[PDB]
């Protein structure tokens, strides 16, 4: 059934699972036409498919050419997402295929179930969690590869960098979700927090800065403040 | 005009014959039903006074044999049987008819209701859904489950309706996933009509039979089948014009006949709102939409 606070540790057991987030698949800018009407212009998007135990992110880049001449693009985007996730599973060796796929939005359930009919033993599940994976396009290296794409492309990222050398996958996921919630709540503040000290760098093969354990505690504290801060600025508390 | 004679009525029971029903008191002078119209299937059905649990009954066609009802005190129900001795059966009915112990099938001349509800229903197809080959008539009751219900437990006592499942490999062509799920024409026209049913008459017959078992016996699996067969048509962008026109007539008479006070349990809000207001055929069911809106505007 649905994934929520009560069954949260299941994410870090040894049953292979993937989160699929489709938020950033179909991305548009809305603008005025010469005639004064409104039109959309698509920009490149991405499917965010994440193994929460290992940090493995399969970032399938959705190039704007896939929308050409198509109608009802918001609906098509869900089916394209399901087609690509199905293709990914089929590409994996049997022992690497997931036992469950958790979709972050319920409208993905029927498209994915239909595309996965050949895999009746893979459970397709929703979640009650409000996960901040939309903010993945605020990670600079991910945003850059999506926008530079000239064709459909799968790019591979470890979203936890080397954190699992020192922390558990529960703690890594909690750090990731805190960072992404902060980036989603106040991108500028969040990025200022992460990059304010020029001596902590981002390794070429990493997404996030090379903080010591002590520095991560401070960072995480600052991200929690921010999410409280903006929560007062928003609600006037 | 044919006759379903009764050896007796030892327990108090409400008897239905098609869309009609009457009460028979314990040991009251009852010997059966006469003047039954030839040319249609019929259903004779029963609800005991002391246990409204279990409505049950028999589908039959008097052209296929001489049928009678006798109460079995061991199994506790009214059973249909076939008398092979034509001479004895005709002779016994005549004596009961002379004693005015048989009630008259009470059909109004103007009234095509039963025809309209059974237009495509044939005994031969009923007997393939309800398997008991040694009898020419078919027993159904409120509790009998369907083959699809048994895939999600006694096979010999099941309703073998055609399984329809919108999220199945049968329904979805590889590489046409979105297309086939959002527009079920392939599944309706190629898989079901051309492939399984062979023609729309057999499809409508099963749809009508499912409705009648839902209405007369409160059979939940039959209600599921009826709605699935409606939804499969309404969710197809490409349906022959004659099938849509016939479906509108079929459903009109089903909604007209449905007892008002059973609508809450026999009508699925989602299917009907989807079929009449969202689906490809939302504008193709004028008669059905008008009777639904005037009789069950709450459901919508
Ligand atoms: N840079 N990554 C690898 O060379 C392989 S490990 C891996 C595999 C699948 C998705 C993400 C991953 F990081
Ligand atoms: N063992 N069964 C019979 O002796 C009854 S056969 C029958 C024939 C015609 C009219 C009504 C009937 F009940």
């Amino acid at each position: 059934g649905a994934m929520n606070s009560s069954n949260y540790a299941e994410l870090f057991n040894n049953d292979i699972k993937l989160f699929v987030d489709d938020t950033n698949v179909y991305r548009v800018t809305v603008h005025k036409t010469f005639e004064g009407n409104v039109a959309t212009k698509a920009i490149n998007g991405c499917i965010f498919t994440l193994n929460p135990k290992t940090g493995h992110l399969f970032l399938k880049i959705i190039h704007t050419s896939v929308w050409a001449g198509q109608k009802r693009l918001s609906q098509l985007a869900k089916w394209k997402t399901a087609e690509e996730v199905s293709a990914l599973v089929r590409s994996l060796p049997k022992e690497e295929q997931p036992k469950q796929i958790i979709v972050t939005r319920k409208a993905m359930l029927d498209p994915l179930e239909v595309h996965m009919l050949d895999f009746p033993n893979i459970a397709i599940r929703p979640t009650e969690l409000r996960l901040p994976f939309s903010a993945a396009m605020s990670i600079d290296k991910l945003s850059d590869v999506v926008m530079k794409a000239t064709e459909p492309q799968m790019v591979l990222f470890n979203i936890y960098d080397d954190w699992l050398d020192r922390i558990s996958s529960y703690t890594a996921f909690s750090r990731l979700t805190l960072l992404l919630r902060a980036l989603k709540t106040n991108e500028e503040s969040a990025k200022m927090i992460l990059l304010s000290d020029p001596t902590i760098t981002i390794k070429s093969y990493h997404l996030w800065p090379s903080f010591t354990d002590e520095q991560w505690i401070t960072i995480e504290s600052q991200m929690r403040d921010l999410i409280l801060t903006e929560y007062g600025r928003k609600y006037n508390v | 005009m044919n006759t379903v004679p009764f050896t007796s009525a030892p327990i108090e029971v409400t008897i239905g014959i098609d869309q009609y029903s009457f009460n028979v008191k314990e040991n009251q002078p009852f010997h059966g039903i006469k003047d039954i119209p030839i040319g249609h299937v019929h259903v004779i059905h029963f609800q005991h006074a002391d246990n409204s649990s279990m409505r049950y009954g028999y589908w039959f066609d008097c052209r296929m044999g001489n049928f009678y009802i006798q109460y079995d005190p061991k199994d506790g129900l009214y059973k249909m049987m076939e008398e092979r001795d034509g001479a004895k059966f005709e002779n016994i009915v005549h004596n009961f008819k002379e004693r005015q112990m048989m009630v008259s099938y009470p059909k109004i001349d103007e009234d095509d209701t039963w025809y309209n509800l059974t237009e495509f229903v044939q005994m031969d197809k009923i007997r393939k859904i309800v398997r008991k080959d040694e009898n020419q008539f078919s027993y159904v009751d409120s509790s009998m489950t369907t083959v699809q219900e048994n895939e999600l437990s006694d096979p010999a006592h099941s309703l073998n309706y055609t399984v329809i499942n919108f999220k199945s490999r049968e329904a979805i062509r590889p590489g046409h996933e979105m297309e086939d799920f959002l527009d079920k024409s392939y599944y309706l026209n190629t898989v079901m009509l051309q492939g399984i049913f062979k023609n729309s008459s057999n499809y409508f017959g099963e749809l009508q039979f499912a409705f009648l078992n839902a209405m007369f016996f409160g059979n939940y699996g039959s209600s599921l089948q009826w709605h699935a067969m409606i939804e499969l048509i309404c969710s197809s962008a490409t349906v022959p014009k004659h099938m849509l026109d016939k479906l509108d007539e079929i459903l009109y008479y089903q909604i007209k006949t449905l007892p008002e006070q059973y609508s809450d349990i026999l009508l699925n809000e989602r299917v009907w709102n989807i079929c009449l207001y969202s689906s490809f055929q939302k504008n193709s069911l004028h008669n059905t939409e008008k009777i639904m809106e005037n009789k069950y505007p709450e459901l919508l």
